[PDB]
């Protein structure tokens, strides 16, 4: 059983968002609309699938993508070590949106195949509870 | 001092090259360039703008790849719900960083993707 304007599949409830938030608000709201929830995690090919055609029935637009919760804990730009060189990462010069360490899917791939994506970037959402 | 081919700055050498490659094949094509010789690194901003500058000067208009390789690979990768990381589906495997000829800035794209590079080695 889901709330009203809530999905079931496989004992799970599924909500897409047309707002357009950063991943870390968009988590954060999805947190707050229902207990338990959290941007949408895919652990099957059946859930992909579902979640999927859920999204394809609200978002029609290419010039965004939609947040799913798979995120890179880590604060540093990037987790390399080094260099081809060997040498340490002593410095860098990166242009922030280029540091894509959270995941969303796009309606190019009819919102399967999970993309990086500057996580700043402000795009719909799923939430799942 | 360095081989008639390349250019120097600060005790190093570095050479562009424009035929395209992914990042793997160009890495290991730096190192058949000369012994020590990989795909260049920056350590500062000034060795930044002179790597830009020789590579512009020399082949305009182009992506150049960088020294850096299967960037977030080894990122703890983890779902919001706590959920355990098994089904995936990941659009690209692994990502490498490149620069324009236009500007110092490190971008990232795809490692299998295909682009001019710069070789660097001690001398
Ligand atoms: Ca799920
Ligand atoms: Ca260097």
């Amino acid at each position: 059983d889901c709330s009203s304007g809530w999905s079931s599949y496989e004992g799970h409830c599924y909500k897409v968002f047309k707002q357009s938030k950063t991943w870390t608000d968009a988590e954060s709201f999805c947190t707050k609309q229902v207990n338990g929830g959290h941007l949408v995690s895919i652990e099957s090919s059946g859930e992909a699938d579902f979640v999927g055609q859920l999204i394809a029935q609200k978002i029609k637009s290419a010039k965004i993508h939609v947040w799913i919760g798979l995120r890179a804990q880590n604060k540093e730009k990037q987790c390399s070590i080094e260099w081809s060189d060997g040498s340490s990462i002593s410095y860098e010069n990166w242009i922030e949106e280029e540091s894509k360490k959270c995941l969303g899917v796009h309606i190019e791939t009819g919102f399967h195949k999970w993309e990086n994506f500057y996580c700043e970037q402000q795009d719909p959402f799923v939430c799942e509870a | 001092d360095c081989p008639s081919d390349w250019s120097s700055y600060e005790g190093h050498c570095y050479k562009p090259f424009n035929e395209p490659k992914n990042w793997a094949d160009a890495e290991n094509f730096c190192t058949q360039q000369h012994t020590g010789s990989h795909l260049v690194s920056f350590q500062s901003t000034e060795e930044a703008d002179f790597v830009v500058k020789l590579a512009f000067q020399t082949f305009d208009y182009g992506i150049f790849w960088m020294g850096l390789s299967k960037i977030w690979n080894q990122c703890n990768w983890q779902w919001s719900n706590a959920a355990m990381l098994k089904y995936t589906d990941w659009a690209e495997e692994s990502y490498c960083v490149y620069f324009k000829s236009t500007n110092n800035k490190w971008r990232s794209i795809t490692c299998r993707m295909i682009a001019n590079f710069v070789c660097e080695f001690q001398a």
